[PDB]
């Protein structure tokens, strides 16, 4: 999993990202990190690197990102981390259906849209997800979100890690009625 | 059928490597090879006496030489090469 | 695993049912083909002095419109299978302790007892249950049962689908205690 190599001698790589390419998974790697770019970095399509490696990883972490501008046009992405970013709310286009893993660990997130979670219904690849260490809003609007979480438990890495924003607690303790009195 | 167990073999040309390029590259050049064709006996790895002919025999491997001669462009001494290639494997009668 | 050869001739099941022990599975399946009959008395367990024979399971799952009373509470029964009957009561004494899995597929879910929930203890043994097509209605004590099932969401394997006649939808979605 570690045999890496240089990015096809291409200048297509974003400035502070020091990207590379990994044959084993056919995943062009992009390692923007340590606040490389405050804005989300441009996606280099897999048409490069001999138009190979259809899957694309994006490794944004410890960045000031606040607005995911990811679009359905970018369905080449296979993975996403967004760890330690200042993101309040997420757009439905911001998460692609083709995405296999998203993590967004220790972010700012507190909200959700059911339209965003329309892809809770299965996607092309399983969406293994581990979001955690954020303060998430707590209300009956969030109760539907809790129900979503509970039903799709397998897709999520943990239910202890998620915490109610004003009072950190494992979301399993709450039935939608409890959060609706 | 044939007297000796001779098998066609393809040999790929020696591939020039761009080890300068630390980046991966297309295996398409590795995918297609012009190659050359040779012949060898696996008859007990070329040891069979050509059984179904009973005369005292042992299968031999035979070679062919290609003579390319060109006077040098710098008008140096004429350069001649005689590359040798295993070409056939044939059976021969022998004494006692 | 093999069956009815790993199983001897000491047929605990009646001939109507093809009970058979599986070596690796450590279990015996009733594998009965008779639905709507009396509860299959697979109660005897030939332990065979081995781990291969310590568990039990049922197949037809429609053997009786009234749930099989497992008053023995035998450690043999581990996985219980019931479907396509109008089951309308459950006795906690019937439920065995060493029992791990149960279903209520294609069965009716009226106001079950709370001693049901108290009887089983997650710490003593993991409990997994199948609820579906539970067309029977909801009520305030049944609201208590639904809220308990939500509380044991992991234990309630089919919490997502479980629905009752008044709800018109999954039970845990509406848990307004003002309405029985
Ligand atoms: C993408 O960029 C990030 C930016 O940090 C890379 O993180 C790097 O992770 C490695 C692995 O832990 C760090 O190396 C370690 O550094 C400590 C510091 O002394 C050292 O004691 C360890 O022995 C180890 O060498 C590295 O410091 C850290 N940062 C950088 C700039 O490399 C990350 O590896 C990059 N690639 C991926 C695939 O994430
Ligand atoms: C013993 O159990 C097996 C599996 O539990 C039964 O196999 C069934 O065979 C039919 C024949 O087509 C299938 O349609 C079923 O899907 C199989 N499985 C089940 C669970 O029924 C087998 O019939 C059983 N034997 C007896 C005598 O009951
Ligand atoms: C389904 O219902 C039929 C009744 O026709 C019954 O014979 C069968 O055993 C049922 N299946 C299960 C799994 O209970």
């Amino acid at each position: 999993k570690d045999l890496l190599c240089d990015f096809e001698s291409a200048d297509d790589c974003p400035k502070d990202c020091q990207c590379a390419m990994r044959l084993l998974d056919h995943t062009v790697i992009v390692n923007c990190s340590g606040r490389g770019l405050t804005e989300f970095p441009d996606l280099p399509i897999p048409s490069q690197l001999h138009e190979d490696f259809n899957a694309l990883e994006v490794h944004v972490e410890n960045n000031r990102l606040t607005k995911l501008p990811n679009l359905t046009k970018h369905n080449e992405i296979t993975q996403l981390y967004a760890r330690n970013n200042s993101i309040q709310n997420l757009l439905p286009h911001n998460i692609p259906s083709k995405l296999r893993i998203i993590d967004l660990s220790q972010n700012l997130l507190k909200m959700i849209d059911d339209s965003t979670l329309a892809q809770i219904n299965r996607s092309s690849h399983l969406e293994t997800i581990r979001l955690s260490q954020n303060q998430w809003l707590c209300d009956c609007p969030a109760s539907s979100f809790l129900i979503f979480v509970q039903q799709n438990s397998r897709l999520i890495s943990d239910m202890s890690a998620i915490r109610c924003h004003p009072s950190g607690k494992s979301l399993d303790s709450i039935t939608v009625n409890e959060l609706c009195f | 059928p044939f007297l000796c167990e001779s098998e066609q073999l393809l040999i790929h040309p020696k591939e020039e490597l761009s080890r300068n390029n630390s980046m991966v590259w297309i295996v398409n050049t590795k995918d297609y090879k012009q190659g050359v064709r040779i012949e060898k006996c696996l008859k007990r790895q070329l040891g069979k006496p050509c059984n179904f002919c009973d005369a005292d025999t042992e299968c031999k491997q035979l070679f062919h030489y290609r003579t390319l001669v060109a006077v040098d462009k710098v008008t140096k001494k004429p350069y001649k090469e005689q590359v040798l290639l295993p070409s056939c494997c044939k059976c021969a009668k022998i004494l006692s």
